[PDB]
């Protein structure tokens, strides 16, 4: 089971660090999802360290623990939308999103 | 690659859900297909994933016994079968690839998740 | 009560083989018949039991240690073994008891520009005492004045990374591995 902080608050130029942290994960990787609200979400960052084709080099992540993190440097003003970390269970079963950290 | 969803829909509570991912483009019987569901203002979360190729079922720990997906191999589609709604149960289903191209047929410890080409998604009113 | 097999032999992540993860197994019962209905690449290896009489048995604790290497050094994942993961990174005991499982990932290890996240303890001080496990970074002083901090040139750095790319050798591509050493647990 996977908790996550519910809000974080950013002005334009700073370092936004969203993190999710999961008892069951020293073992799975986690895939971040970046839902505007209104539309269906997309991948926006993946595997704990890699970055899909059609995203700008600036979607980082760190999973050193059991905790991972995504990392924005320099937030702009269209990145302003939801974050849901993601795993699965221990075994690769019954996927786990996350709280739904909103970031303004 | 793009998936094709159902149209907005109106029901009552029992039976409910038919809603179809009519896919195209990639080989179809290579990625797992994920359903996620989203109250309105709430988190996204899982309900279950489905092998196109027969190889496995498995839903939700809290959706058990209330949720079936169902492959068809020849309309290169996937179903839900929910049945008996709440006001909890009003969502909006997306239907989601795995990008995953998995070659040689299950190599152990797979990339399970990952949903990257969700559908456009359908509603459930109750 | 169906012990978590699935939660050692399907996680995705890995660890290294310096800091194989090691998952007890206790107060459970076992069902083995998911290790020999396998896909044809798997190296089921017993040492003290047989894999089809894993079921009529019951062991007190059981723990299975998981890490990712290369293909040639499978044969090292042996009791009484000598080479570099077994000298260096992992070692079984002179009296293994338990089962040795590896299969070929050249899928999930292996990037097209190399996955270098896999390390591997290429020199240490002495050999491992069996299952001890060395995590630790520190710079190996190898010669005539041992300095504060200085990397390389007699002060080398230990932990060297493989590289996995897909187009590598069959004794090369990242053969992940999983070692069941063994009451609790029955069948
Ligand atoms: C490792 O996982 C594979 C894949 O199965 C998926 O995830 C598993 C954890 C499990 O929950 C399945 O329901 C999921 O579909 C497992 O392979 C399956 O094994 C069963 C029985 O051995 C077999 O009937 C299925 O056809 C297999 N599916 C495939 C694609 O081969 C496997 O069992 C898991 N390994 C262990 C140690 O349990």
């Amino acid at each position: 089971d996977l908790t996550q902080p519910p809000s974080v608050s950013v002005s334009p130029g700073q370092t936004a660090r969203i993190t999710c942290s999961g008892d069951a994960l020293p073992s799975q990787y986690v895939y971040w999802y970046q839902q505007r609200p209104g539309q269906a979400p997309v991948l926006v960052m993946y595997k704990d360290s890699e970055r899909p084709p059609g995203i700008p080099e600036r979607f980082s992540g760190s999973t050193s623990g059991t905790t991972a993190t995504l990392t924005i440097t320099g937030v702009q003003a269209e990145d302003e939308a939801d974050y849901y970390c993601q795993s699965a269970d221990a075994s690769t079963t019954y996927h786990v999103f996350g709280g739904g950290t909103k970031v303004t | 690659v793009q998936l094709v969803q159902s149209g907005a829909e109106v029901k009552k509570p029992g039976a409910s859900v038919i809603v179809s991912c009519k896919a195209s483009g990639y080989r179809f019987i290579s990625h797992y297909i994920h359903w996620v569901r989203q109250a309105p203002g709430q988190g996204l979360e899982w309900m279950g994933k489905i092998d196109p190729s027969g190889r496995g079922t498995t839903y939700a720990q809290k959706l058990q016994g209330r949720v079936s997906v169902t492959r068809d191999t020849s309309t290169s589609s996937v179903y839900m079968a929910l049945s008996g709604l709440r006001s909890d149960d009003t969502a909006v289903y997306y239907c989601a690839r795995d990008r995953f191209p998995l070659s040689d047929p299950y190599v152990w410890g797979s990339p399970l998740g990952g949903l990257d080409v969700w559908g456009q998604g359908t509603t459930v009113i109750v | 009560n169906l012990c978590p097999f699935d939660e050692v032999f399907n996680a995705t992540r890995f660890a290294s083989v310096y800091a194989w993860n090691r998952k007890r197994i206790s107060n459970c019962v076992a069902d083995y018949s998911v290790l020999y209905n396998l896909a044809p690449f798997f190296t089921f290896k017993c040492y003290g039991v047989s894999p089809t009489k894993l079921n009529d048995l019951c062991f007190t604790n059981v723990y299975a240690d998981s890490f990712v290497i290369r293909g040639d050094e499978v044969r090292q994942i042996a009791p009484g073994q000598t080479g570099n993961i077994a000298d260096y990174n992992y070692k079984l005991p002179d009296d293994f008891t338990g089962c040795v499982i590896a299969w070929n990932s050249n899928k999930l290890d292996s990037k097209v520009s190399g996955n270098y996240n896999y390390l591997y303890r290429l020199f240490r001080k002495s050999n491992l005492k069996p299952f001890e496990r060395d995590i630790s970074t520190e710079i190996y002083q190898a010669g005539n004045k041992p300095c504060n901090g200085v990397a390389g040139f007699n002060c080398y750095f230990p932990l060297r990374s493989y590289s996995f790319r897909p187009t590598y050798g069959v004794g090369h591509q990242p053969y992940r591995v999983v070692v069941l050493s063994f009451a609790t647990v029955c069948g």
